[PDB]
RNA sequence: GAUGUCAUACUUAUC
């Protein structure tokens, strides 16, 4: 309930940028970013999990309408 | 291979009770997956935080003795 | 062809009669 | 005789330190007020480990040196590069030729310029504590942010110019602020236009 | 061309295939002849511009229905349906002062566009093809 | 990762 899951992200984007990205609507107790180990390449999916539900879903209803290098990036619960 | 499994501590049975009594093949995963996201969603059931004083807590009744007691 | 011709029109070009 | 580590959780005072390794060992208690002391150091993590802290960095690609500029401002880095570019193009016998009458005066830079580099242009390195250990992946992990204030880098990837007018500084998830109300994580959290100053904060945000 | 022998930062050779170190020059030819070698080797715009625009007078006849818009347009001579779409007042050319209001406006190839108002919020809907339609034999555009 | 044969290279102002 605590975790947020982002996507429409560009491999190019980090995960301390994702960090300073998602603080900024609030603090973010974990980063989790799926990456194949064979290629190094992110896969355009990642999984915030705050320290409570209700600023999860606090930051997944204030992130309808960001844009990274161009790509709109979703939230959605989970 | 035998050589990889045997040096790296792998192919080992290990129970871990919090997580609903699941298997682990090695130490080191198992002290890697103990901060995971599984783990801390094991450990938000029973209702005691994600700290590092319940990193080798196992049992449940010893995680909720360990919660009880701070 | 609609698709097509509704994404390339001019929308600024406005008349209230 | 070998207590469990809940047990040995549970006994010392601060149940952090304690590892799993460590209730098998001839001291448990010892142990934990040992390793949760004020000024004690821990152990390295090679001390488990099977490639001797020596065999991780094998094919990954280091720079030879990082000189400071103390030293690059003196020209010698340039010059030696330049005479090891001169030296790699001889030939033997051009090699063997210098030898019996060679050539002086190879950069012939300066005599007091080294002494002003090394005593009045001299700058104090980057240290750090007595506490802070040295690993393997210590030298790869940089990744060790504030709300309110966003890097040039974000910037650049969102498209947001910072500037002092609050028009558009501010990202548009701020419309989703005003519309919804503050974030409940951050209740000390003061973005302009809404609780704040516009003109007066431009830091678009500010923790008091 | 071996893509996998390359060169350290103190003076030797380094195969990231296998993970091996060789001090000499010798000891990387050698290498790649051998079990561990092998192994390793073995498991790895143009509509826009053309359109005319003359700007005829529109003739749009309202009427508050209740459970709608009729514009009489002259014949088009092709099959590109005249296209409604609801934008808002902050784009103009002019940008005039206390514009927030919404503007449902119809175009057509030949014809201008015909922009009515709406100061009310959400009362009907402005979708092409769900209440919208265009007979071509009288040529007669209507959206509810 | 260990083992046992061979080779290369390095260090202690060793002789």
């Amino acid at each position: 309930d605590a975790t947020v899951y982002v996507g429409g992200l560009d491999e190019k984007v980090s995960e301390p940028l994702l960090w300073e990205l998602f603080l900024q609507a609030g603090p973010v107790v974990n980063t989790h970013m799926p990456k194949d180990r064979v290629t190094g390449q992110h896969q355009g999916y990642g999984f915030v999990e705050f320290l409570s539900e209700e600023d999860a879903d606090y930051a997944i209803k204030i992130m309808n309408m960001i844009k990274l290098y161009g790509k709109p990036i979703r939230v959605n619960k989970a | 291979p035998y050589w990889l499994y045997k040096l790296h501590g792998l192919n080992i049975n290990y129970n871990c009770e919090i997580c609903g009594n699941y298997t682990y093949r090695g130490p080191k995963a198992f002290q890697r997956h103990f901060a995971e996201w599984r783990h801390a969603h094991g450990m938000r059931c029973l209702g005691i935080p994600n700290t590092a004083h319940f990193a080798n807590v196992t049992q449940i009744e010893d995680a909720v003795s360990l919660w009880a007691k701070l | 062809k609609e698709r097509v011709a509704y994404a390339q029109i001019d929308w600024h070009d406005f008349v209230v009669v | 005789n070998r207590f469990t580590v809940a047990e040995l959780k549970q006994l010392v005072a601060r149940p952090d330190v304690v590892e799993m390794h460590d209730v098998t060992a001839q001291d448990p208690k010892l142990l934990v007020h040992l390793k949760a002391t004020r000024n004690s150091v821990p152990v390295p993590r090679h001390w488990c480990f099977k490639r001797k802290y020596l065999q991780g960095k094998r094919g990954i690609e280091k720079p030879p040196f990082e000189l400071p500029d103390f030293i690059k401002r003196t020209g010698i880095q340039e010059m030696r590069e330049a005479l090891q570019e001169k030296e790699e193009q001889k030939t033997m016998k051009s090699k063997m030729r210098e030898k019996v009458r060679p050539k002086m005066g190879k950069i012939d830079i300066d005599y007091q310029k080294l002494h002003d580099a090394f005593f009045k242009w001299q700058t104090k390195p980057k240290l750090t504590i007595h506490g802070d250990l040295y690993y393997e992946g210590k030298e790869f992990e940089t990744r060790l942010k504030k709300p309110g204030d966003l890097s040039d880098e974000l910037r650049i990837s969102l498209g947001m110019p910072v500037g002092p007018n609050a028009h558009k500084v501010p990202p548009p998830w701020l419309i989703a602020m005003q519309r919804y109300g503050p974030p409940p994580s951050y209740p000390n959290l003061k973005i302009p236009g809404l609780n704040s100053p516009i003109p007066e904060s431009c830091s678009f945000g500010y923790h008091a | 061309k071996d893509p996998y022998f390359m060169k350290n930062h103190l003076g030797s050779y380094e195969c990231k295939l296998c993970l091996t170190l060789h001090n000499n020059e010798g000891s990387y030819l050698a290498h790649t002849q051998g079990k561990k070698h092998q192994t390793n080797l073995a498991r790895r715009v143009e509509v826009k511009k053309f359109v005319k625009i003359g700007r005829p007078g529109y003739k749009v006849t309202k009427q508050r229905d209740s459970e709608l818009f009729q514009i009489d347009y002259p014949e088009i001579a092709e099959g590109i349906m005249p296209r409604h779409r609801f934008m808002s007042a902050y784009e103009q050319r002019i940008e005039p002062p206390d514009r927030r209001w919404q503007y449902l406006l119809m175009a057509a190839e030949p014809y201008e566009t015909i922009a009515f108002k709406v100061p009310s919020r959400e009362i009907d809907k402005a979708e092409g093809k769900f209440w919208t339609h265009w007979n071509r034999e009288t040529k007669q555009f209507f959206l509810q």
